[PDB]
């Protein structure tokens, strides 16, 4: 029926426009970035900082959590996914290495191990490397569109990429071509995330309207006449049922996955919600806008 | 026979102090929804005085009603019970609070405008205004004998108009250092009108904001420099003056700093569309050191200001930052402001989803070529699609007319015609306010305040700031540090619900 | 195993 | 699948008329503001011509202003370029364009390559 969970807690460490979040595999230690080049750590439940990297830039567009939690990776338009090592034997965090092969601005990267990353460029590409070697393993063309999100897949065998091309494709992690071709879009992509059993995948457009795209095929859609504006960060539940978009109304919108209603409207935030971020578990919903808040929901 | 005799008192004291009350109560439910997190405290804290000031106007209203007709035979004894200098502190602390808080949100307006304090601070001299306030209303009151019951000396109980250790009281609190406080708002809010010009709507609300504070203070000068003159001035005037004009900023402050406001009505329009312990401290330890970090983070941050850099392949894009360099990133200094001019280029053509990751830049700078007529109206597109952007509405286009030698001498040399590309050159003149540059042609100046003409047109179809530049003055970086301070002074007259 | 949807 | 058709062409006199058709299949054709771009043999992309969501607003470019002009069949979600005596210079392939966002007027449609709102255009030999 209605979805109404407020703002359990709030985090004010952050002192510039955040862009992207990533939370981590045990439901904590939230990754935030912000447009001040800074690249903070948080413990979710007691609301502390750790760790705060300081980034080589300030306008970041997107960071990532590693699944086993000793590496963070920081990406915009430098053409870089920098990779950085937290567990240092000396004591204080600094960068490990850096992934400089591509021509447009790394809109989003997201670990598979500890090892290989794929990433998602602003030339029409994406790119899975290996840190260990720096050379990029393989690479993945046949966008004729901007990139601007990818999602991994549960079982990291698939990952699926959303570009300004109005159409949404996956790429397999080893061979490196797209069996799936989706087109059903009206305006460019700004967001995707994969449905949590791996087997769907919903993508959030700039034409005021989500579809939600299962890979037997459109599939499912989710608008209305009353908003008018776009979509940023699109997540899901652990379960799947639920759905939260990160609307440009200066407020999520959270959807349902199999309804298509409006479960409920998550407000309190300023400006455009940049970035949204569920946890493994379902516990908690991170929220950042560039009212330079972590907003946590339950 | 009655506290307030005339009925004309009874009802306005009834009425100011409901809507003294009411506005109040209502700056407190909508503040929390509405920038600046301190200004917004001291906002609640001005509320907080003068909701206090209405408690005291409901109380005497309240002691009036008490003894309605039989207030002769208790007027001794309320000029000598605790209630009267009781009621009087309570008076006294609201009018000193809320003045002093006035004074110092006004000094930190003036202190972010014409020169352009974290929580701790800002904490700290609330606290330290409202003890003010406190040991102000209370000194008379704790020296009971010395003071021979300063606040009871009139029946309002608001000592306003005895002996020598009262009035000496009264001209320290009203002509001491109310007096000041007028000063200081009026010369604040003359500064920043003088810095701002030197648009119509803010010279108006600061002209509504002095009225108010003159309408109500002004008179409490000139009343309290007559009983200082030796003028008779009977006490029942005085109580006029307690009733109708002292509540005056308890009535109109909640409505002037919070409802007359621009982002009151954003937030009505919002309202609308959705209507094990070592481990511990050792955090702790590594929280207040990540803290001051984040502190020197954050001036440093705030130091800086972001300059994107926008334009057409072939027009002096990287030339701007290449002079700057002599002088993508670029990182300058002028007039000891730090300044981040970045052109990213190496990119795709395509810019409509990397460009939503500039905005909260100070200003874009569309630098474009004015001799090369297909990049001009490239250039009315590219300036169009910028201005008619939802979030590039909010951010200061700095427009720069590169190459005006090249328009110059190409047309000068007249080999291309500028109708065939742009026929409404052939039914234009030159505008009255174009500068007198001798030594050039009036075909130079009519061409190029045209396409000045199109890009102003399709702006005023944030503020756009037209110049014309070349790639060998480097007065540029001047130029842009101005508009730069420009675009800080108004969005922090933003910050600060003023424009 | 829906915190979200239901405590 | 965003699919952009131009329909109408044909050899022309200079001085000559045409009617260019740019039918819009996949999307509501109301909502998007609309743009007619040309590309002429070596030289780059250049929208000639664009007309808002009503159709209360239309601008054009100077080598169109006098010549011809355009309208929006909502009805028929289309486009209609009115070609009416076009200098014998302007052989060019004609594309159409849909700005990228909706219910807006912020318009990048002159990319290099790799815009997905361009039909295949049709060439006008004039």
């Amino acid at each position: 029926g209605r979805i109404q969970m407020r703002t359990r807690r709030t985090l004010r460490g952050h002192l510039a426009k955040i862009y992207a979040m990533h939370w981590g595999t045990d439901s904590r230690l939230l990754v935030s970035a912000s447009q001040d080049g800074k690249l903070i750590i948080w413990d979710s439940y007691t609301t502390n900082k750790v760790h705060a990297i300081p980034l080589r830039s300030s306008w970041v567009m997107t960071c990532a959590y590693a699944p086993s939690g000793n590496y963070v990776a920081c990406g915009g338009l430098d053409n870089i996914c920098s990779i950085y090592n937290l567990k240092t034997r000396e004591g204080n965090v600094r960068v490990s290495r850096e992934l400089a092969g591509h021509t447009g601005y790394l809109s989003c990267c997201r670990f598979l191990d500890d090892n290989q990353i794929v990433t998602s460029s602003g030339d029409t590409t994406c790119a899975l490397w290996d840190i260990e070697t720096g050379q990029q393993t393989t690479t993945f063309t046949g966008h004729t569109g901007d990139v601007m999100s990818l999602s991994l897949a549960p079982d990291t065998r698939l990952f699926v990429s959303g570009a300004c091309d109005a159409s949404a494709k996956l790429w397999d992690v080893r061979e490196g071509m797209c069996r799936q071709t989706f087109t059903g879009h009206e305006s460019d992509i700004n967001a995707i995330c994969f449905f949590p059993n791996g087997n769907a995948f919903a993508t959030g457009s700039d034409d005021a309207t989500c579809r939600l795209f299962d890979l037997r095929a459109e599939l499912m859609t989710y608008s209305h006449d009353n908003i008018i504006c776009g979509i940023t960060s699109v997540s899901f539940s652990k379960s799947g049922r639920l759905l939260l978009a990160g609307y440009d109304d200066f407020n999520c919108n959270v959807w349902d996955a199999l309804k298509a209603d409006r479960a409920g409207v998550l407000a309190g935030h300023d400006n455009r919600v940049s970035c949204l971020g569920v946890t493994d578990d379902g516990m908690a919903v991170a929220t950042g806008s560039w009212d330079s808040f972590l907003k946590i929901w339950n | 026979e009655n506290l307030l005799a005339s009925i004309i008192q009874r009802v306005f004291v009834w009425v100011v102090s409901a809507v003294t009350c009411f506005g109040n109560i209502f700056v407190i439910c909508m503040r929390p929804y509405i920038e600046n997190k301190l200004y917004a405290m001291s906002i609640i804290s001005l509320c907080c005085a003068d909701c206090l000031m209405g408690i005291y106007l409901f109380v005497i209203g309240g002691f009036d009603l008490k003894f309605r007709g039989e207030y002769n035979k208790h007027a001794q004894l309320w000029m000598e019970s605790t209630h009267c200098q009781l009621v009087g502190s309570l008076a006294i602390l609201s009018t000193e609070v809320s003045v002093l808080l006035l004074t110092f949100l006004t000094l930190e307006k003036y202190i972010c405008i014409v020169y352009p304090p974290g929580k701790c601070r800002t904490i700290t001299v609330l606290i330290l205004i409202w003890i003010t306030g406190f040991i102000v209303a209370f000194i008379p009151l704790s020296n009971k004998e010395f003071f021979k019951n300063y606040y009871g000396t009139n029946g309002v109980c608001f000592p306003l108009h005895e002996s020598i250790g009262a009035q000496i009281y009264s001209v320290a609190i009203f002509l001491g250092i109310n007096l000041a406080a007028f000063i200081i708002i009026v010369f604040s809010y003359g500064s920043m009108f003088y810095s701002v010009h030197q648009e119509m709507i803010l010279a108006k609300r600061f002209f509504f904001i002095v009225f108010t504070d003159a309408l109500c203070w002004i008179p409490i000068f000139v009343v309290k420099f007559l009983s200082l003159l030796q003028v008779e001035i009977p006490g029942t005037i005085t109580s006029w003056v307690v009733i109708f004009i002292l509540p005056i900023n308890s009535a109109l402050n909640p409505i002037l700093y919070t409802l007359t406001t621009r982002p009151f009505k954003e937030m009505i329009h919002r309202f609308w569309y959705n209507y094990q312990r070592n481990e511990e401290k050792a955090q702790r330890e590594a929280n207040k050191k990540i803290e001051k970090q984040l502190q020197k983070d954050k001036q440093v941050y705030r130091a800086t200001h972001r300059l994107l850099l926008l334009g057409a392949d072939n027009s002096g894009k990287s030339t701007i930052v290449k002079q700057m360099r002599i002088y993508f990133e670029t990182k300058f200094q002028v007039d000891k402001v730090n300044f981040h001019m970045f052109d990213v280029g190496g990119q795709r053509d395509e810019r409509r989803k990397w460009i939503q990751c500039f905005n909260d830049v100070t200003a874009i700078i569309f630098v474009v070529d004015s001799s090369d007529y297909n990049r001009l109206q490239e250039a009315l597109n590219l300036f169009k699609s910028i201005w008619n952007n939802r979030w590039l509405r909010t951010i200061s286009v700095i427009l720069f007319l590169n190459k005006q030698d090249l328009l110059a001498e190409k047309v000068l040399a007249g080999k291309s015609k500028i109708e065939d590309y742009f026929p409404e050159f052939a039914r234009y003149t030159t505008p009255e306010d174009a500068t007198p540059e001798p030594g050039e042609d009036p075909r130079v100046t009519r061409a190029k305040y045209f396409i000045r003409d199109e890009f102003l047109r399709i702006s005023t179809a944030h503020y756009c700031y037209p110049h014309f530049t070349c790639a060998v003055d480097t007065e540029n970086a001047r130029r842009i540090f101005n508009d730069c301070r420009d675009i800080i002074q108004r969005m922090h007259l933003r910050q600060y619900e003023l424009l | 195993e829906d915190p979200l949807l239901t405590p | 699948q965003v699919q952009l058709q131009e329909s109408g062409g044909g050899l022309v006199q200079p001085g000559g008329s045409l009617r260019l058709s740019c039918a819009a299949s996949g999307f509501t054709f109301s909502n998007y503001k609309m743009n007619w771009v040309r590309q002429a043999p070596g030289k780059g992309l250049e929208w000639v011509s664009d007309i808002s969501q009503s159709g209360a607003s239309i601008s054009y470019t100077g080598s169109v202003k006098g010549r011809f002009t355009i309208s929006r069949d909502n009805a028929k979600n289309t486009l209609y370029l009115q070609m009416n005596s076009l200098k014998p210079e302007d052989t060019a392939v004609y594309y159409c364009a849909r700005c990228p966002a909706p219910f807006t007027r912020d318009c990048f449609d002159v990319t290099s390559t790799t815009y997905a709102y361009r039909g295949q255009g049709t060439q006008v030999t004039v």
